[PDB]
């Protein structure tokens, strides 16, 4: 009678929804999303234009023929308000939701940055495809976007929103594209790239105000720059979403708190994809995420199961400068040195001994990825 | 021979060239690829690859 209750119909929801159905076909189960429920890969969204979709070709099926393939209900538009750990329920609104075990796919969140002027609400964040259906929207007939943040999200998105005939101007405090991920030199190619496309960049600045302007918008910049543009994207980076796990007393530190086995502080609650901290480990990309839909599908089917990383090197989608980073795992350090010139770069990080733990390849030079990979010790020990 | 994409990432195997490192030798049909593998840069089943020429 008591079904398994997942929220979230992205990647992490659907993907532990189908490897569990081939395990228990019997026990109900119901899934929850805000969103249309619609199934799509969200890495997808940062390749729309160069692929020429619109929103609704990234759509791979309708929620209802998910609720066939599954078995499944499916409620989409359904905002969750609150977890009930001590009685084992949910709650939507005023209505409410037993559940057998509760599994918490419900992803990361955009951050916010302070912005004033008349036009200060006037930024699109896209982080899922109702998200890029709104920023579609409001860009068809325009030509300026103004693009804040300089992370991996935010270097796809310029990339593809230039290859779809769109003039980007890339806003961001940090010193260099993709800090903390890349090393500096690799990053150096890659904006060297997206420039070549005709990315304009503005590195070490934020946005002061953003105000209405003739026929669009004017973006004052924090050093006095004014730049005309017709809308804004916020892709400023992402983080966990844990406000109701932690109003609900699970415990929280960057994500969700779980083990190896995705089990958070409490009884019959797990989570897994960008929501969840997986021993330390928020790691917001599919890799892992499969891993862990893998593994939490044996629990929940009685055969308790652990997942344990080997490397997972990123892909970043940024056509303009081909780009594979694989950051060393944490607790380990090793001198960086740069091999190769100009676009086809090799940043190999050894350790003392010598070995490679961890890398970055730029253009022609990402085609070693599978002989380094052999070399590279896991994110878990 | 044929090219199959990854629906979640858009890795691209190609049946022509296989993937000799994983290792699958040139020529490889998708069919006779083993079941339990996954795409080297997303980590999906075979489930999520469809064929595009
Ligand atoms: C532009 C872009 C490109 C990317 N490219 C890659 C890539 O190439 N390779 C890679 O490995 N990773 C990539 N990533 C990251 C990858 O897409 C994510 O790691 C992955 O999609 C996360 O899936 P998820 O299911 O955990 O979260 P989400 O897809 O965000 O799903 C969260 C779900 O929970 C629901 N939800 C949230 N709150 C509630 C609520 N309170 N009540 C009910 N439902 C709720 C939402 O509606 C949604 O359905 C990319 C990310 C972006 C944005
Ligand atoms: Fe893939």
């Amino acid at each position: 009678r008591a079904p398994l209750v997942i929220i979230g119909t992205g990647l992490a929801g659907y993907n532990l929804a189908r490897e569990w159905r081939k395990l228990d076909g019997e026990t109900p189960l119901l899934m929850i999303t805000a969103d249309d429920g619609r199934s799509y890969s969200k890495p997808m969204l940062s390749t729309g234009f160069s692929k020429n979709k619109d929103a609704d070709g990234l759509a791979m099926a309708e929620p209802g023929a998910m609720a066939e393939q599954l078995n499944a209900r499916i409620l989409t538009h359904t905002r969750v308000t609150g977890i009930d750990p001590g009685h084992q329920r949910i709650w939507i609104g005023e209505e409410e939701v037993r559940y057998r075990d509760l599994v918490l796919a419900w992803g990361a969140e955009p951050i916010r940055v302070p912005v004033e002027g008349d036009a200060q609400d006037a930024l699109y964040p896209i982080n899922d495809l109702e998200d890029y259906a709104r920023f579609r929207q409001a860009a068809a007939g325009k030509r300026r976007v103004l693009l804040l943040g300089a992370g991996l999200i935010g270097c796809e998105f310029a990339n593809d929103l230039s290859s779809g005939g769109y003039q980007l101007d890339v806003v961001a405090p940090c010193e260099q594209v993709m800090p903390g991920l890349l090393h500096p030199a690799a990053a150096k190619a890659v904006q060297a790239g997206l420039e070549g496309l005709g990315v304009r960049f503005h590195l070490g600045p934020v946005l002061a105000s953003l105000k209405k302007a003739g026929e669009g918008l004017e973006a004052h910049l924090s050093d006095g720059e004014v730049i005309p543009c017709d809308l804004v994207v916020s892709a400023v980076g992402l983080r966990p979403r844990t406000e109701l796990a932690f109003a609900a007393g699970l415990a929280v530190n960057r994500g969700i708190v779980v083990d190896r086995s995705l089990r958070t502080s409490h009884a019959n609650i797990y989570a897994l994809g960008d929501c969840a901290e997986v021993d330390g480990l928020n790691l917001l990309y599919v890799m892992p995420l499969m891993a862990c839909a893998r593994a939490l599908a044996q629990t929940l089917a009685g055969n308790p199961s652990q997942v344990a990383y080997g490397p997972m090197p990123v892909t970043v989608k940024t056509p303009a400068c081909p780009l594979v980073v694989s950051p060393p795992p944490r607790g380990m350090d090793g001198q960086w040195l740069v091999e190769g010139s100009g676009t086809d770069l090799k940043v190999l990080c050894r350790d003392t001994a010598g070995r490679v733990i961890g890398y970055a390849l730029t253009g022609a030079a990402v085609n070693e990825k599978l002989a380094l990979n052999k070399e590279l010790p896991g994110l878990m020990a | 021979m044929r090219k199959w994409q990854c629906v979640v990432c858009g890795f691209i195997y190609d049946e022509a060239l296989g993937l000799p490192e994983e290792g699958i030798p040139a020529g490889t049909r998708w069919e006779d690829i083993p079941a339990d593998w996954v795409c080297p840069d997303c980590g999906v089943g075979k489930i999520d690859f469809e064929m595009i020429e």
